[PDB]
RNA sequence: AAAAAAAAAAAACUAGAUACUAACACAUUUAAUUUUUUUUUGUU
C-alpha cells in the first residue's frame, strides 16, 4: 500500500529529472519522441559521432551539423525545411 | 483492430504473431518490435493464475548436489547432512584456484533460453551426456545382458543389414564381417566410424599462488 | 500430533505408510501429493485429510485406477498342515474355498531370464504357491470325460480333474 | 529508506555541504543502509541545511549528527549516489508508534 | 437497511478495534480499512470517526490511532466536501501547538495531505471566517495551520489571501494573525523564503504602522524571523522597512523597543560593511542604556544584539575589552542567571560568540571567578562556557598562570559535582586534549583524585571518576608515565567486580582505553589473566557492560590473539552466540565484528560448525546475525574455507538453514568487494536451485546474492554465468509482494551492468508494450530503472528502423 | 497381439490454523535557538 504510493511519487520525481520515462500507457509517439531526442543528443554530444555526421553530410562547418541536430529535436523543424 | 492475418503479412517472421497480439494498442509497432532481430519474448506464464510455480512439477525435485570439484574436497563425509573439521587450507585454496581454475558448470544456458516452470535441466544435461558417450557400433555390457548378446558376437540386426545394406545416416560405419574385418570384432565394439592458436594462445598457464 | 510416525522425504526412494500421500519435500514443509498442497504443521495436514478436496482427489484417483490395469497322465498328492497353525484362523473367510490350480506360461517371471515351458501352479490361502514343469505339449488332456454338467467352479480344469480331501487336507490333481 | 516504506526522501540538487549522522546511525549508507566500504561524502541541498535541522542526523532526523555520511561503493556504482539530496523528511510510522506506545 | 446497517456495524467494530483492541487485531483492521476505504462512504467514515476525537477521555495513545486512520483515509479517497474539511481542521489543527514535536509532525502530515486532497479553493474559504474570530486560541492555531497550508500548496497561491488579511482595515485580529502567518511561513520554509520575501514584504511594511501596539510588535518579530531565515541576501528588500525601525527605537521604549532591537539586531549581519558600522554603533548606546532592564524579554534581546554585533568587522576587539566586555561579565553572570535554563543557554552562547573577537585568554580570564564561586549550578554554567570556548579557540593563547588556575578550578568544581553531566568530562577533557604536553606537572594530583573518587560510596561519583580516566589515557601516554598506567589498570581491574553495572561498564571502558594505548607485554594483570575474568562478565545482562566488554575483548582479539588458549576463545564464542539475542543493535553489531577477530585468532572451521549449528533456531535475529557472522568469517579468513562448508550445509532439508545459507552468502559477497570473481562458477548451480524453488523466500534472497555478485563481478569477463542467472530471473518479474519484487528488480539492475545495456534489453523490448496492461505495467518498471541507469548507453540499442517509426533519424543511415 | 503424441487445479466470501520476510524497531534522548500564545503597559 504505502510502498506503491511511494513508487508513484518517485515515478513523478524521476520523470521530472530524467524527462522521458514510460509509466504504463505511453503512446508510440510519446516514446518515439524520447528515442529521437536521445539519439540526436548522442550524435551531437560525442565529437566523434559529430565528426562522422559532419563529414558524411559534407556540411561546410561542424557547428552547422550540431545546430542541425539540435533544431531537429523540435517537431516543426521538418516543415520549416520544406518552406525554404 | 486489424485481423492477425492482415497483421502477419507485415512481419518477416509471421509465425510469432499471436491471436492476442491483434488486440494491442499499437499492433503494427508491436509486431515490428517482437519480430525485430534479437528481442526475446515475454515469459509465457502470464495469463496463468498459478503464481508461476505450482508444486505439481516442483514436488519431485532433488534437494541439491555439490559440484564434483567441491565434493572431492571430502566435506560430504566430514559433515553429515541427509536426512574439528581438520581441512588443509592449502588443499582448499588449490581446489578453487589451481585445480578448478577453468572448471565451469556442465550446462549453464544460452542467450535465448528462458526457464519455464515444467522445464528441468537435470534431464537435459543427462541427454547431452547421453549423446556424448553413446555411440554407434558400441553397446554397453548391461544392454548386452538385456539383449543376451555376448562379446564378440554380431548383433541380431546384422543379417537384415546384409540384405538391406548399411545404415543410411552412417555411410562411414564399419561393421565386422560386412564392410569391416570380422576378426577386429572384440569385446563390446562391433563397428566403428572410419571417415590455429587463435592469435592469443597464452603459451603459459600460471594460477595465482597462495604462499 | 503425528502419532510418532516417520513421514519420509519426497526424494528418499521408497515399513508401510499410514496414508501413502503426505510427504516432506526437499524443503521442510509438508505436502499432499494428490492435491498438491503445502501444509505448515501436522494439524493442517489432519485438516487436509479431513477436508473435502482431498476426498474428491481420492475418488478421482479411484476412477483413474478402475479404468485400467489310453495314454499316460500325471498325478500329484499335496499334503497340508495337521491342525498345527490353522487353529488361530477359523472365521469362515474363504475357509470353505479349496486349493486352486492354474497352468502358467513361463513367459512372465520376477526375474525374466529363461522361459518356454508351462507350470501347473497350485495355491492355497496361507501356504506358499507351488509349480510343476510340463515339457510335454499335452498329457492326459482328455476328451469329454464326464457328461457335460455345468458347474464351472473356477474352470474346466479344476472340476474335471481335481480332488480335495478336506477332512484329511490332501489335494490330489490328475 | 530501504527497510521502511513510509519514509520520504528529499531528492533536490545537492548543495556544497555534507550531511551528518548520529552516533547511532553512524557508518551507514543513506540509501541501502550498508555498513561496509564507504566511498564518497553525501551532499544536501540548501533547503535541507539552514538552521538546527542541519545538525540532525540525515536518516533518523532526531538525534544530533556528528560524523559525515558516506555512500557505499555499490550505491556509487549503481549511480543512486547522484540522484539528489538523500535526507529523510517525515519520521515514519514506526518511531511515532514507539513513542506513543511507551508513553 | 439491514444489509447496509451491517456496514454501519462493520465500521463501528473496526474503529473500536483500532482504538481499543489487541495488537494483531488493530493491525489487521487497519489493512481492512485501507483496502475497503473506497467502498465505505466518506460521509460515514468521517461522520462516524470524527466525534470520537472531540471528547476529553481519550489518551494520546488512543488519539494517535484515530489520527493515523484519518491520514490513511485522506491520502486515498482524494476528494472531499468542505464541511468535512472544516471538521478535520477542527480536530487536527490543535495538534500543531502540542507540547512535543512528535504530535506536531503527525498533526502536520494531516494538514499537508488535506491541502492536496481538499485543494486550494476550499481551505481558504474555510480560513476566511476563522481569522476574524474573537478568540485568541483559535487564531493562534490557524496561524500555524495557514502556514502549513502555505508550504504545502506553495506560498504564491495563498499569498493574496495573506495580503488581504494583513491589509484588511475591516478587522484588527485579521491583521494580527494575518501577520503571524508570515512568521510561521518564515519558519517552515527555512532559507527557502528568499525569492518569496518580496511578496511577503508587501504585507509587513504597512501592517507595521497600525495604531495598535500588539500588531506593531508582531511585525517586529516577523522582520526578525525573515531576517534570520534569509541571511545575508535579503538586505536589498529590508531597506524599505529599515527607516521606521529607527524612529520606533528612539521613542517607544517599553516592550516595543525590545522587539525593534531584535529586528534591527537580526538585520545587522546581512548589511554591507559600510552601514553595519553605523547601525551597530547606534544600537550599542541603547544596549548600554538598557542593561538594567528587569524584563526577561529585553535582556533576551540585548543578548541577541551583542550576540550578532561581534561578527561586525567595524568594531575592534580592543573596543570590546575596554568597554563592552567588563559591563557584560559583571551584569549577566550574576548567580540569579544560572537558575533558569533558557537564559543560561543564551548567556553562555553569547559569551562563546564573543570569545572569537575577544582574546581567548581574556574570555577565560573573566571566566575564572565564576568557576571559583561557591554556587554549584552556577559553577556548572561557568563550566559550559569554558567547554565550548576551548572547543572553538584552543588553548594556544593561555599563559602558564591562567593554565594553572583554570585546571585548579576544574578540579575543585569537578569533585563537588552532583548531577550526572558530561560537560565536565568533555570540558575538562577538552582542556587536556588541547594542552596535553603542557599538562604533565598537573597530572599527578588529578589521577590521585580519581584514585580517591573510585573508593567513594556513591555510584555516580564512581562513574564520573572512571569516565575521566578514559579521556586522560591518551594524554597520559603523551606525558609518558607508564607506571601510572599500570597502577590505574591494576586498581580498575581490582574494582572490576563492582555490583553496580552502570559504573562497571565505564570501568571496562577505561580498561579499553588503557589497553589500546599501552604496550601489550608491559600490562601488569596481564591480558592472559584479564580475559578469563571477563568471560563471566558477558552474562551480566543489562547493556553497557556487555557493549564495553565486547569491544574490549575485540581489542584483545586484534592486538593479543596468542595469549588466551583456543579453548577459552571457544568459550567466548559460545557465550557471544548466545549473547546476540539482545534487543539492542550495537551489541549485535559488535558481537558479529568480534567473530572476525576470533576466527582470525584461532581458526575458521572451529567457529563455523558452532555457527551453522545455530541456524536451526526459529528466531530471526539469531539466524540473520549468524549469517552476518559467517560473512565476516569468510571475509577475514578467506572465502575458500567457508564456501565449501556452507554449500554443504545448504543441502539440509530444513527451510531456515537454506535461507540462512543464502543470506550468509549475500553478506560474504558484499564484504569481499573485488575477489568474488574466482568464486562464481561454483555458486551458479547453488543459485540454480534457489531461483527455481517454489516458495517466494528463496527466489527473493537469492536475487540479493545476484546483486552483490553482479555489481562487483561486472567487467571481469565471466558474463556467460550472468546470462544463465538472468535466464533464471526474468520469469520472476510478474511476482507480487513488496520484498521479493524489490530484491528481484535490484537483481535485474545489477545484471544490467554484468551483461550490458543491450544484451539486457533484448529480453525487455518484447513485452514493453504488449496487450496485457499487466506485463506492460511490469516491464515499464524495469525499463524505467534501466533508463535511469543508462540514457545515452541505450541509444544504439533501440529497436527502430525507418519504417518502424515515422521520423526515425536520417543521419543514422549515413556511411562514409 | 497394439497406441495414450505428454497438462490439469477453481474462483469468490467469510471466519478460523500455522510458518515466514525486511542487519525493520526496542533505552537512550537534553547546552545556542520557535507551542513560549493575552486585553502593550516595569520606575533618573
Ligand atoms: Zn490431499
Ligand atoms: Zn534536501
Ligand atoms: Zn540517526
Ligand atoms: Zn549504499
Amino acid at each position: 500500500m504505502a510502498e506503491k504510493q511511494r513508487q508513484l511519487k518517485l515515478q513523478k520525481i524521476y520523470k521530472q529529472k530524467y524527462i522521458g520515462l514510460g509509466d504504463e500507457s505511453t503512446t508510440r509517439e510519446q516514446w518515439q519522441r524520447n528515442v529521437r531526442n536521445d539519439t540526436l543528443n548522442t550524435l551531437q554530444g560525442h565529437s566523434a559521432s559529430l565528426e562522422y555526421v559532419s563529414l558524411s553530410r559534407g556540411d561546410l562547418s561542424i557547428r552547422d551539423t550540431r545546430i542541425h541536430l539540435l533544431k531537429s529535436m523540435s517537431p516543426g523543424y521538418k516543415a520549416y525545411l520544406r518552406e525554404e | 483492430k486489424p485481423s492477425l492475418s492482415q497483421l502477419k503479412s507485415q512481419v518477416p517472421y509471421p509465425q510469432i504473431i499471436e491471436w492476442y497480439d491483434c488486440d494491442a494498442r499499437y499492433p503494427g509497432l508491436l509486431a515490428s518490435i517482437k519480430c525485430t532481430k534479437n528481442v526475446i519474448p515475454v515469459p509465457s506464464h502470464w495469463q496463468s493464475k498459478k503464481e508461476y510455480l505450482s508444486g505439481r512439477s516442483l514436488l519431485g525435485k532433488r534437494p541439491f548436489e555439490l559440484p564434483d570439484i567441491i565434493k572431492k574436497t571430502n566435506i560430504e563425509q566430514m559433515r553429515s547432512t541427509l536426512p574439528a573439521l581438520d581441512l588443509d587450507y592449502k588443499k582448499l585454496h588449490d581446489v578453487f584456484f589451481k585445480i578448478g581454475a577453468n572448471w565451469k558448470p556442465d550446462h549453464l544456458l544460452c542467450f535465448g533460453d528462458v526457464y519455464y516452470e515444467n522445464r528441468n535441466l537435470f534431464e537435459e544435461t543427462n541427454w547431452k551426456r547421453m549423446v556424448d558417450h553413446k555411440r554407434p557400433g558400441r553397446i554397453s555390457q548391461e544392454l548386452r545382458a538385456i539383449m543376451n548378446l555376448p562379446e564378440g558376437q554380431l548383433p541380431p540386426w546384422c543379417m537384415k543389414m546384409k540384405d538391406i545394406g548399411l545404415p543410411t545416416g552412417y555411410p562411414d560405419l564399419k561393421i565386422a564381417g560386412l564392410n569391416w574385418d570380422i576378426t577386429n570384432l572384440k569385446g563390446d565394439v562391433y563397428g566403428k566410424i572410419i571417415p590455429r592458436n587463435y592469435f592469443g594462445a597464452l603459451i603459459s598457464f600460471e594460477t595465482p599462488e597462495f604462499e | 500430533l503425528s502419532k510418532g510416525e516417520n513421514v519420509p522425504y519426497t526424494f528418499q526412494d521408497e515399513q508401510v505408510r499410514s496414508n501413502p500421500y503426505i510427504y516432506k519435500n526437499h524443503s521442510g514443509k509438508l505436502v499432499c501429493k494428490l492435491c498438491n498442497t503445502m501444509h505448515m504443521s501436522w494439524s493442517s495436514v489432519e485438516r487436509h485429510l479431513g477436508g473435502k478436496k482431498h476426498g474428491l482427489n481420492v475418488l478421482r484417483r479411484g476412477i483413474s485406477i478402475e479404468k485400467s490395469s489310453g495314454s499316460v497322465g500325471l498325478a500329484i498328492q499335496v499334503n497340508y498342515s495337521s491342525e498345527v497353525k490353522e487353529n488361530s484362523v477359523d472365521s469362515d473367510d474363504k475357509a470353505k474355498v479349496p486349493p486352486l490350480i492354474r497352468i502358467v506360461s513361463g513367459l512372465e517371471l520376477s526375474d525374466t531370464k529363461q522361459k518356454g515351458k508351462k507350470f501347473l501352479v497350485i495355491a492355497y490361502e496361507p501356504f506358499e504357491n507351488i509349480a510343476i514343469e510340463l515339457p510335454p505339449n499335452e498329457i492326459l488332456f482328455s476328451e469329454n470325460n464326464d457328461m457335460d454338467n455345468n458347474n464351472d467352479g473356477v474352470d474346466e480344469l479344476n472340476k474335471k480333474c481335481t480332488f480335495w480331501d478336506a477332512i484329511s487336507k490332501l489335494y490330489y490333481v490328475q | 529508506s530501504r527497510h521502511q516504506f513510509d519514509l520520504i526522501m528529499c531528492l533536490k540538487q545537492p548543495g556544497v555541504q555534507t550531511g551528518l549522522l548520529c552516533e547511532k546511525c553512524d557508518g551507514k549508507c543513506p540509501i541501502c543502509d550498508s555498513y561496509v566500504r564507504p566511498k564518497r561524502k553525501v551532499r544536501v541541498c540548501e533547503n535541507c541545511s539552514f538552521g538546527k535541522q542541519a545538525k540532525n542526523c540525515i536518516i533518523c532526523n532526531l538525534n544530533v549528527g556528528v560524523n559525515d555520511a558516506f555512500y557505499c561503493w555499490e550505491c556509487c556504482r549503481l549511480g543512486k549516489d547522484k540522484d539528489g539530496c538523500p535526507r529523510i523528511l517525515n519520521l515514519g510510522s514506526n518511531r511515532l508508534d514507539r513513542h506513543f506506545e511507551k508513553k | 437497511l439491514n444489509k447496509d446497517e451491517k456496514k454501519e456495524r462493520t465500521l463501528s467494530m473496526l474503529l473500536l478495534k483500532i482504538k481499543n483492541g489487541n495488537t494483531a487485531s488493530r493491525r489487521t483492521s487497519m489493512r481492512i480499512l485501507t483496502d475497503k476505504a473506497v467502498t465505505f462512504g466518506p460521509e460515514m467514515i468521517f461522520n462516524r470517526l470524527l466525534p470520537i476525537l472531540l471528547d476529553r477521555s481519550l489518551e494520546d495513545q488512543e488519539r494517535h490511532l484515530m489520527i493515523k486512520t484519518i491520514d490513511r483515509v485522506l491520502y486515498q479517497l482524494g476528494d472531499l466536501t468542505k464541511p468535512y474539511v472544516h471538521k478535520i481542521l477542527v480536530v487536527a489543527a490543535p495538534l500543531l501547538i502540542d507540547e512535543d514535536p512528535m504530535v506536531r509532525s503527525t498533526g502536520q502530515e494531516i494538514i499537508t495531505n488535506l491541502s492536496t486532497v481538499a485543494g486550494l479553493k476550499t481551505i481558504l474559504t474555510v480560513m476566511r471566517p476563522d481569522i476574524e474570530n474573537e478568540d485568541e486560541y483559535v487564531r493562534n492555531v490557524t496561524s500555524r495551520a495557514a502556514a502549513v497550508v502555505a508550504k504545502a500548496l506553495g506560498v504564491n497561491q495563498l499569498l493574496p489571501f495573506i495580503n488581504a488579511a494583513c491589509h484588511s482595515r475591516k478587522s484588527w485580529k485579521a491583521r494580527h494573525t494575518g501577520i503571524k502567518i508570515v512568521q510561521q511561513i518564515g519558519i517552515l520554509l527555512g532559507i527557502g523564503v528568499l525569492n518569496h520575501l518580496t511578496g511577503l514584504m508587501s504585507c509587513i511594511k504597512d501592517c507595521l504602522m497600525d495604531d495598535h501596539v500588539p500588531v506593531r510588535i508582531v511585525t517586529a518579530h516577523t522582520l526578525s524571523t525573515l531576517a534570520e531565515n534569509s541571511y545575508p541576501y535579503g538586505i536589498e528588500v529590508f531597506n524599505v522597512v529599515l527607516e521606521p525601525l529607527w524612529k520606533g527605537i528612539r521613542s517607544h521604549r517599553g516592550k516595543v523597543l525590545s522587539s525593534f532591537l531584535k529586528a534591527v539586531g537580526s538585520m545587522i549581519p546581512l548589511m554591507d560593511p559600510e552601514y553595519a558600522g553605523y547601525y551597530t554603533t547606534e544600537a550599542m548606546r541603547i544596549i548600554r542604556r538598557e542593561f538594567d532592564s528587569p524584563d526577561d524579554e529585553m535582556k533576551k534581546t540585548i543578548l541577541l544584539v551583542l550576540q550578532k554585533c561581534s561578527a561586525v568587522e567595524s568594531i575592534t576587539p580592543k573596543f570590546l575589552r575596554e568597554e563592552i566586555a567588563p559591563e557584560f561579565f559583571q551584569k549577566f553572570w550574576v548567580r540569579r542567571v544560572a537558575l533558569d535554563r533558557p537564559l543560561n543557554k543564551v548567556v553562555t552562547y553569547t559569551t562563546v560568540t564573543l570569545a572569537k573577537k575577544l582574546g581567548c585568554s581574556y574570555t577565560i580570564d573573566k571566566l575564572l571567578t565564576p568557576l571559583r564561586d561557591e554556587a554549584e549550578p552556577f559553577r556548572t554554567m561557568a563550566v559550559h562556557a569554558v567547554t565550548r570556548t576551548v572547543n572553538l579557540l584552543g588553548t594556544a593563547d593561555l599563559d602558564e598562570r591562567l593554565e594553572t588556575r583554570l585546571i585548579d578550578a576544574l578540579l575543585i568544581a569537578f569533585q563537588e559535582q552532583t548531577n550526572s553531566d558530561s560537560i565536565i568530562f568533555k570540558g575538562f577533557g577538552a582542556v587536556t586534549v588541547s594542552l596535553d604536553i603542557r599538562m604533565k606537572p598537573f597530572l599527578a594530583p588529578i589521577v590521585s583524585t580519581i584514585l580517591n573518587h573510585l573508593k567513594h560510596k556513591t555510584p555516580l561519583v564512581r562513574q564520573h571518576a572512571a569516565d575521566l580516566c578514559a579521556i586522560l589515557i591518551p594524554v597520559i601516554k603523551n606525558c609518558h608515565e607508564f607506571e601510572m598506567l599500570n597502577k590505574l589498570n591494576i586498581i580498575l581491574y581490582e574494582s572490576l567486580g563492582e555490583v553496580y553495572p552502570e559504573v562497571l561498564g565505564s570501568i571496562i571502558n577505561a580498561m579499553y582505553c588503557i589497553t589500546s594505548v599501552m604496550d601489550l607485554d608491559k600490562l601488569q594483570p596481564p591480558i592472559n589473566q584479564i580475559l578469563p575474568t571477563l568471560t563471566p562478565i558477558l552474562r551480566n545482562k543489562h547493556r553497557k557492560v556487555e557493549v564495553n566488554t565486547i569491544k574490549f575483548v575485540g581489542l584483545i582479539g586484534k592486538l593479543a590473539p596468542t595469549y588466551a588458549p583456543p579453548k577459552e576463545w571457544m568459550r567466548i564464542c559460545f557465550e557471544l552466540l548466545e549473547l546476540l539475542k539482545s534487543t539492542n543493535k550495537e551489541i549485535r553489531r559488535s558481537a558479529n565484528a568480534t567473530f572476525g577477530f576470533i576466527a582470525e585468532a584461532i581458526g575458521p572451521h572451529d567457529v563455523l560448525v558452532a555457527l551453522l549449528n545455530n541456524l536451526k533456531v526459529q528466531e530471526r535475529q539469531l539466524r540473520v546475525c549468524t549469517a552476518v557472522a559467517i560473512g565476516i568469517v569468510a571475509k577475514v579468513c578467506g572465502p575458500y574455507n567457508v564456501l565449501p562448508v556452507i554449500m554443504n550445509e545448504y543441502t539440509t532439508p530444513e527451510t531456515n538453514v537454506q535461507n540462512g545459507v543464502l543470506k550468509a552468502m549475500s553478506f560474504m559477497f558484499e564484504y569481499i568487494g573485488n575477489m568474488s570473481k574466482d568464486y562464481i562458477y561454483f555458486i551458479t548451480p547453488l543459485l540454480e536451485d534457489a531461483l527455481t524453488d517454489r516458495d517466494l523466500v528463496h527466489r527473493q534472497t537469492a536475487s540479493n546474492v545476484i546483486t552483490h555478485l553482479a555489481l562487483n563481478c561486472s567487467g571481469t569477463g565471466h558474463e556467460d554465468a550472468f546470462i544463465h542467472l538472468m535466464n533464471l530471473l526474468i520469469p520472476n518479474i510478474f511476482e507480487t509482494s513488496p520484498h521479493a519484487i524489490m530484491r528481484i528488480l535490484e537483481g535485474l539492475e545489477a545484471l544490467s551492468q554484468a551483461l550490458g545495456p543491450g544484451l539486457f534489453m533484448n529480453y525487455i523490448w518484447a513485452g514493453l508494450f504488449h496487450p496485457a496492461k499487466n506485463v506492460r505495467k511490469a516491464f515499464w518498471r524495469v525499463y524505467n530503472n534501466m533508463y535511469v541507469m543508462y540514457q545515452d548507453a541505450m541509444v544504439p540499442f533501440y529497436p527502430v528502423t525507418p519504417d518502424n517509426n515515422e521520423e526515425y533519424i536520417e543521419e543514422l543511415d549515413l556511411v562514409l
